[PDB]
């Protein structure tokens, strides 16, 4: 969302650190964020008779 | 000069007709041979010298029950050629008894009905009994009602149908023909009374203390209810009620005529006399939800009108003093547009006891016929059961191959939806 008031230099340093931790330790220092996607699915009009 | 004709179709109908016809013969002093060793005229007819002939006709396509009737102790009572019997059973198929084999038998039944009606001079109306969850019963009942509605017109017909229990069932296909028969009698019968077996089983278990009941015990209670309903036509009473005085008091609208009954007291001789059986306590017991003769909860809906019959030595002031108490209670609420909803009848003749039966002899009894908004639950659950199998068109081939069209199932569903919407529309306050 661009809400973190961070200098770009620190943003790149943090990403490089995260990639290093993900390769070496299989862990991310970045917290996962949820992305909600509206999907349109088909449902049959089963008549509630 | 007042008469009524009772129609019995199907195995359940014949087995409850036997139950009511021991009781009437016992109540009027007529021996099983038909010979006495002016109130009989409502149900019977005089032959000139000696025996009496019931104003009843027995119908069935399957001959076993009629053959059992024609060899029992009551072989001499019924006229030999009013026990119409077929050869082939409908086998729980509604389309069979409405389109295939019932049509060839219905003409003889209508001829018998005409021959019985020409004898009566003051015909009050017809009674009909049929277990709904069967082929021949539902189909022939529908066809007979449809023929009578046009042959006679405005004559009143009363239907004591036995709907299937909520969960207990004997067949697997009874929702289909139950729904179709409800469709047929919705626009053709003036009164329909609910009679499912599970509620009466619970009544017997709790009050009569019988742990292994059979169908005869159920049919005796139904016979007692019928006798209580029709007592006012053949016995002197301080406040009489006629059959024609019902649609003016219990039926607010032409579509709504399904109501559920109750009876009180129900007690055995082993502990009946230890308590006084006052009118107040019996009229309280009659309104108990657990004593409904159909497995429906009246606490889930409003009341529309209550017609309730007394018989014995009851005094009107005691009846009024008990109606006031019921109006007082907060757990029983009537619909807004009905300030008074009680119709009261008082008769002097106490209920008669059948030897070897369950009920004891008492001096006071009460029978209520109550129309309530809560009845929609049975329609909803039957509809839900119907939809489950009609979604996959199961068992439909047994009906399409007997002459019925494919679309005939849908319109019964639409009429039930209309009835359920109507019951909801009526019960809302203004
Ligand atoms: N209360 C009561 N119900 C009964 C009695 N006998 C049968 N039934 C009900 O009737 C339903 C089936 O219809 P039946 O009357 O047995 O048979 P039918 O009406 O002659 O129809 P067919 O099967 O074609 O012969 C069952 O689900 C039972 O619940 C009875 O003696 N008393
Ligand atoms: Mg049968």
């Amino acid at each position: 969302k661009g809400i973190l008031p961070m200098k770009e230099s620190f943003k790149y340093a943090y990403l490089v650190l995260n990639d290093l931790f993900q390769e070496q330790l299989q862990f991310s220092i970045i917290e996962p964020k949820s992305a909600t996607k509206e999907v349109v699915k088909a449902q049959p009009l089963i008549g509630i008779t | 000069m007042r008469e009524v004709i009772s129609i019995h179709v199907g195995q359940g109908g014949i087995q409850v007709g036997n139950a009511c016809w021991e009781l009437f013969c016992l109540e009027h002093g007529i021996q099983p041979d038909g010979q006495m060793p002016d109130a009989f005229n409502t149900f019977f007819s005089e032959t000139g010298a000696g025996k009496h002939v019931p104003r009843a006709v027995f119908l069935d396509l399957e001959p076993t029950v009629i053959d059992e009737v024609r060899t029992g102790t009551y072989r001499q009572l019924f006229h030999p050629e009013q026990l119409i019997s077929g050869k082939e059973d409908a086998a729980n198929n509604f389309a069979r008894g409405h389109y295939t084999i019932g049509k060839e038998i219905v003409d003889l039944c209508l001829d018998r009905i005409r021959k019985l009606a020409d004898n009566c001079t003051g015909l009050q109306g017809f009674l009909v009994f049929n277990s709904v969850g069967g082929g021949t019963g539902s189909g022939l009942g529908s066809l007979l009602l449809e023929r009578l509605s046009v042959d006679y017109g405005k004559k009143s017909k009363l239907g004591f149908t036995i709907y299937p229990s909520p969960q207990v069932s004997t067949a697997v296909v009874e929702p289909y023909n139950s729904i179709l028969s409800t469709h047929s009698l919705l626009e053709h019968t003036d009164v329909a009374v609910m009679l499912d077996n599970e509620a009466i089983y619970d009544i017997c278990r709790r009050n009569l203390d019988i742990e292994r009941p059979t169908y005869t015990n159920l049919n005796r209670l139904i016979a007692q209810v019928i006798s209580s309903l029709t007592a006012s036509l053949r016995f002197d009473g301080a406040l009489n009620v006629d059959i024609t005085e019902f649609q003016t008091n219990l039926v607010p609208y032409p579509r709504i005529h399904f109501m559920l009954s109750s009876y009180a007291p129900i007690i055995s001789a082993e502990k009946a006399y230890h308590e006084q059986l006052s009118v107040a306590e019996i009229t309280n017991s009659a309104f108990e939800p657990a004593n409904m003769m159909a497995k429906c909860d009246p606490r889930h809906g409003k009341y529309m009108a209550c017609s309730m019959m007394y018989r014995g030595d009851v005094v009107p002031k005691d009846v009024n003093a008990s109606i006031a108490t019921i109006k007082t209670k907060r757990t029983i609420q009537f619909v807004d547009w009905c300030p008074t909803g009680f119709k009261v009848g008082i008769n002097y003749q106490p209920p008669t006891v059948v030897p070897g039966g369950d009920l004891a002899k008492v001096m006071r009894a009460v029978c209520m016929i109550s129309n309530s908004t809560a009845i929609a639950e049975v329609f909803s659950r039957l509809d839900h059961k119907f939809d489950l199998m009609y979604a996959k068109r199961a068992f439909v081939h047994w009906y399409v191959g007997e002459g019925m069209e494919e679309g005939e199932f849908s319109e019964a569903r639409e009429d039930l939806a209309a009835l359920e919407k109507d019951y909801e529309e009526v019960g809302i306050e203004t």
